[PDB]
């Protein structure tokens, strides 16, 4: 399965999705800079509308514990 | 493998059955998963080419992958021979012969020869050259076997 | 079972077939040159029509990762 | 087996129970599968004929195969005797006797005799001769037991 | 159980019978010459009519892989 | 058992628990099957009479067989005494006494005595004499317990 095919379900907790992401990211062998680009970009983009909304409110500069606690009720 | 003895010399000692079985069990359980590569790397510490063919030959299952790897090992070996030409004139009595891709793959060399190269001064890291080919070929597999 | 008796099903993934092939090839003891001949020949010949069609389009010179990714949807 | 001691000499040491049991377990689990041959080869590293009969005699089950192997071992042994005739005149006091097919099969030789031949200078590889017969006979079995 | 009591079933594969034979032969302690006599004699004699017929066609001089492959379809 | 130490002498060392347990487990699993005899033979390598009674006494179950064996061991021992009469006159101060059937069975001899006989020059193989009685008695059992 390709990294672009990794997406969050409509009922799937973000948490279970983030695990899937760094597992597939774990099978990507690209430069770190590209993998940083993938992190800030693709993760949020394939996140579900309800959490996506939430993550837009965190702004930039956000870290994984704060994202992970931010989308917990969703 | 070739290990250091108490006396302070490098001597060959055989690999252990529960090491062998641990190699088997990893492959059984985690198949093509990436954790296989650090795992391999640890269990290949101080290992010979001969021991590395033993580990590859003792696999059961995943024969499409095992063939892809073989063919990668030969490609990487063909490339060794290409990049490093044979040297000028006859081999010196005082010296031992330079390896080829097939000596690195363990095929054309004997154990005592594999111990000569590694234990001698300067030493040549024929394990580490095969190791990269294995790791490279492991990347090929991992990337393919991603779904 | 003989190597000539190894064939791909009409619904069987190629992949599962290629595994069977190098397992049986693993129990053949013939010269390498003959085993090379078996590789390029028998594998495609006993491959199913849908994949067989696919493999004909790869042309010659093809390697196993490209064959294996080529017949994946079939 | 005959192993190298710390002092720097080759001495006999007994084979281990969880090695024995690992031999048993391989046979239990993978029967006639090809992985049995590299596996055998690793576990037969530095082994005597005597230890090789021990391993063959300790099998349970697959008695048709065990008989086919026996009969292959004797054929290969008969062939050893044919190809290598006995040598000219009486045996020297200063020397030790040349082996026959049955000494290679371990049958007519004693352990100390098996250690004489292997440890002496030049050494003779009576393990490796039996090993090929075992591997050859393993091919016979594998080829038959293919379905 | 005695070696004379070892016989092949009417539906039993020869193979399973030959295994039984060298197991029981394995518990006989007689001279090798006698055990050779038992091999060529008793094995065929207590073999079933369908395979027995087959084995008669192999003639003498036959070895175990050829007997074992000879009575495989039976 | 009596094993060779690093220094180059024969000294007694105790047998290991997972060796003991492996003896137990064999008997549990394969009962009277023939594979028990090579198995026994390997695990009895370098063993004393004392260790051999330990192994026989630690059996549970199959008490009819255990009694048949005992009675075979005593018969074979009675036969040792018959065939080898006691020697002429008093025992020398400079020498140690010849064994009887019961010393071979370990019964009338002490460990240090069992080590005297085996380590001394010439050595006497009281293990191997008991071993044949055990193997002979094992044949009796195997033949009976065939169904």
């Amino acid at each position: 399965t390709s990294i672009l095919d990794i997406r969050q379900g409509p009922k799937e907790p973000f948490r279970d999705y983030v695990d899937r992401f760094y597992k597939t990211l774990r099978a990507e062998q690209a430069s770190q800079e590209v993998k940083n680009w993938m992190t800030e970009t693709l993760l949020v983009q394939n996140a579900n509308p309800d959490c996506k909304t939430i993550l837009k409110a965190l702004g930039p500069g956000a870290t994984l514990e704060e994202m992970m606690t931010a989308c917990q009720g969703v | 493998p070739i290990v250091q003895n108490l006396q302070g010399q490098m001597v060959h000692q055989a690999i252990s059955p529960r090491t062998l079985n641990a190699w088997v069990k990893v492959v059984e359980e985690k198949a093509f998963s990436p954790e296989v590569i650090p795992m391999f790397s640890a269990l290949s510490e101080g290992a010979t080419p001969q021991d590395l063919n033993t580990m590859l030959n003792t696999v059961g299952g995943h024969q499409a992958a095992m063939q892809m790897l073989k063919e990668t090992i030969n490609e990487e070996a063909a490339e060794w021979d290409r990049l490093h030409p044979v040297h000028a004139g006859p081999i010196a009595p005082g010296q031992m012969r330079e390896p080829r891709g097939s000596d690195i793959a363990g095929t054309t060399s004997t154990l005592q020869e594999q111990i000569g190269w590694m234990t001698h001064n300067p030493p040549i890291p024929v394990g580490e050259i095969y190791k990269r080919w294995i790791i490279l070929g492991l990347n090929k597999i991992v990337r393919m076997y991603s779904p």
